[PDB]
């Protein structure tokens, strides 16, 4: 009886999205 | 201490020598396994070394606590040179938790010019809001013209191990990073007697693309 999870996604607003923020390029490029 | 605070995690008063989160199991009387989820070991910076890349603090307010007692409040108030943001590419590849229970804990080392008592508050944050908060008080030792402190083998709380468990038991890595998008930790180190903020590090995560090893990047908040 945990079909409720199907709802979280339409119900429950999305987060701020990291990639759209103003940051240095290196932030998403993992290093070697 | 100020030539380092542009290149390492350090304010004018405190500098973090090492940071480590790990899982350990003693396979044998003489053999042991230690796996490090994340590790930092910058204890010998040089003036030649390049400055860290700055990050606008306002950008990161969302993923960390807000309102009263939060980051804006702190940064606004505390010494500016003490705020750092770190991104970790964790290495989750380990088996030490299959059978025979392991040990999970974290450790760190700090250095100070001045002798003090430092209070370390660590908060884990889901979708910005706070879930768990641990506090530890560490005391100094004189060594080499300066003072030394440490968090040694601190036991990771149950919530933490569980989180790793679910995370590690996952099919694809992107499903991992996705979950990691909304999980962050904020650690604040304060001078107990005077209440000044000596170090504030904000941690954000991603899982390593590479089969083996972990990585990190450090930025100085502004």
């Amino acid at each position: 009886t945990d079909l409720e999870a199907l709802f979280n996604s339409v119900m429950n607003p999305k987060p701020s999205s990291w990639r759209k923020k103003i940051l240095p390029e290196s932030f998403f490029k993992e290093p070697d | 201490l100020n030539w380092i605070s542009m290149r390492s995690i350090a304010s004018s008063k405190l500098w973090m020598l090492e940071f480590s989160a790990f899982l350990e199991r003693q396979q044998d009387p003489d053999t042991y396994n230690k796996h490090l989820f994340v590790h930092i070991s910058q204890s010998s910076p040089s003036y030649s070394d390049p400055y860290l890349e700055t990050v606008d603090i306002r950008q990161i307010y969302d993923k960390f606590p807000e309102k009263k007692g939060g980051l804006k409040e702190l940064f606004e108030r505390g010494p500016s040179n003490a705020f750092f943001l770190v991104k970790f590419w964790a290495d989750l590849n380990t088996n030490i938790d299959d059978e025979g229970s392991a040990f999970y804990g974290v450790s760190s080392q700090y250095e100070s010019p001045e002798n003090m008592i430092i209070t370390c508050s660590t908060k884990v944050c889901s979708f910005g809001k706070q879930v768990v908060e641990k506090v530890e008080t560490e005391y100094a030792r004189y060594e080499n013209g300066h003072y030394l402190y440490r968090i040694h083998r601190s036991p990771l709380c149950e919530y933490m191990i569980n989180f790793i468990h679910k995370l590690k038991h996952l099919p694809e890595k992107y499903m991992m990073n996705s979950v990691l998008e909304n999980f962050t930790i904020l650690q604040v180190v304060t001078n107990r007697d005077t209440q000044e903020t000596l170090l504030c590090i904000a941690y954000v995560f991603e899982v390593s693309a590479s089969e083996h090893g972990a990585q990190h990047h450090i930025y100085r908040l502004v």
